[PDB]
RNA sequence: CCAGAUCUUAAAGAUCAAAAGGAGCAGGUAUCAAGCACACCUAUAACGGUAGCUCAUAACGCCUUGCUCAACCACACCCC
């Protein structure tokens, strides 16, 4: 009665776990990937900042933490 | 810290006529020795209620209310600080915490002198809430924190430059 | 006799926002404004800084601000000119007697 | 003119109000009485439970 | 709220009104949620000093777009 919807949903979730399953490795790959992207354009919006304040290096003492690609 | 003594006589017992004439035995049963310690509450409650008070007899008013449930939250303190993982009473303790907040943002807004009282007593210290409750995270942490330093960078720079110039000036200006 | 402020705002009362700033206090201005869809009012805010020269301001008093000649800054338009209700210490304006809240604090009927 | 009008009808209502409240302190005492003749039995019989 | 231009006339007026402002109203999108110096004082106009300012009543972004029409706003090959 009501079940046609849940068992539709049921059906749904049940082949996409599978699918994870499967393509996994390919998953791991492209979220790494996102990551470093991600940790890039963190980075790269620090430089503007110091840049458009006019100053040349970073100021002293400025490593811009890895925390994105923190360790899982 | 406070110390109601071990000797102290309970709270009912104290008035009772002629108390000081009995033995030594019965004065110790009635004392905070063999005592609950929910008598030491009680004594707790009328000694704080009468350094910090004005009208000890109003039950009723903001400030006696504050000085109750500053006890009970001392209370739950120290239980929490014996049973570390009792969540349910690091829900009371929270909670009350709130509760007597409020009460003193209800005392600052109608009372201030009592409030500024109150708040020196109980070494309770009001902080307004900030607005805007978000969630610091490790982007917004770590950005603010060099756009601070790039800030502190940038002042101190134009400072040297304006050493730079009025040294340049002044000794061009001399001869 | 020319002094004055191109500004709407000639006087508005507000509660005071934030010290911070030195003599300088924000203050939250409210009005009512007609929300067109329901008929209804409700009430915009806006902020104004004011010059206080005394530094006379606690954070939640009610205060009247008046509208500068000459504008102190781009964002400060207005001199504190009153306090109208100091945050929890208030003298009623009509009985002119201390009260907190609804109470009084030293009866009217009790001179001396 | 009508400032002046306000002014005086303030005034009245004043006189009005400081009526009100002296009855109401009477009242109030009355009230007093009351409370302390309850809170005195039950101190009695407190104390007389205790000893 | 008006500097300025113009007309008239001695002046005063008057027409068009730049810049500067703000009671209020003003496209979509919050999967754009933080912006990163965005404030104030001092006083002499600088030295110096406080550490602020905006924002879930939508800041900061991104997309789409002439308009609320006795009219108004903008452009004038392109690089605002
Ligand atoms: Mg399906
Ligand atoms: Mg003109
Ligand atoms: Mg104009
Ligand atoms: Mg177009
Ligand atoms: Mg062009
Ligand atoms: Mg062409």
């Amino acid at each position: 009665k009501n079940i046609l919807k849940i068992r539709r949903r049921k059906m749904n979730h049940h082949k996409y776990r599978k699918l994870v399953k499967r393509t996994r490795f390919l998953r791991r790959k492209v979220r790494e990937g996102r990551l470093r992207q991600k940790q890039v354009k963190f980075e790269r919006d620090l430089k503007r900042i110091w840049q458009k304040a006019g100053l040349k290096e970073a100021p002293a003492g400025w490593q811009t933490p890895k925390i994105y690609l923190k360790n899982q | 810290q406070d110390d109601p003594p071990p000797s102290m006589l309970l709270l009912d017992y104290q008035n009772v006529p002629g108390i000081h004439k009995v033995d030594d035995v019965v004065k110790r049963l009635l004392s905070l020795e063999m005592a609950n310690q929910k008598e030491k509450l009680k004594i707790k409650k009328m000694q704080l209620m009468n350094k910090v008070l004005e009208n000890p007899e109003d039950t009723s008013s903001l400030e006696a209310r504050i000085v109750a449930l500053t006890v009970k939250i001392r209370n739950y303190e120290e239980h929490m600080q014996k049973h570390r993982k009792d969540k349910a009473h690091k829900r009371f303790l929270l909670m009350s915490i709130d509760q007597r907040k409020k009460m003193l943002k209800n005392l600052r807004e109608t009372n201030y002198a009592v409030f500024e009282k109150i708040c020196k007593e109980l070494g309770i210290e009001y902080t307004f809430p900030p607005p805007y409750h978000r969630k610091a995270h490790r982007r917004w942490v770590t950005k603010k924190a060099l756009c601070t330093q790039v800030f502190r960078e940038v002042q101190k720079l134009k400072k040297q430059k304006r050493a730079l110039r009025a040294a340049a000036v002044a000794a061009h200006k001399q001869g | 006799s020319i002094a004055r402020s191109s500004v709407h705002a000639k006087w508005v009362v507000g509660k005071v926002i934030g010290t911070a700033m030195q003599k300088t206090a924000k203050v939250r201005v409210t009005r009512l404004v007609l929300d067109p869809y329901l008929l209804k009012y409700f009430n915009k805010r806006k902020t104004y800084f004011a010059h206080d020269a005394l530094q006379q301001c606690t954070v939640g008093d009610i205060v009247l601000l008046k509208a500068l000649p000459v504008p102190r800054t781009k964002h400060v338009k207005h001199e504190l000119a009153e306090i109208i209700f100091k945050v929890g210490q208030v003298i009623d304006p009509v009985t002119g007697k201390p009260c907190a809240g609804t109470t009084y604090l030293e009866s009217p009927i009790s001179p001396e | 003119e009508l400032m002046a009008w306000n002014q005086a009808e303030n005034q009245r209502l004043h006189e009005l109000r400081l009526a009100r409240l002296r009855q109401e302190a009477l009242e109030q005492e009355r009230r007093q009485a009351e409370e302390a003749v309850l809170q005195a039995r039950e101190a009695q019989a407190w104390a007389q439970l205790k000893e």
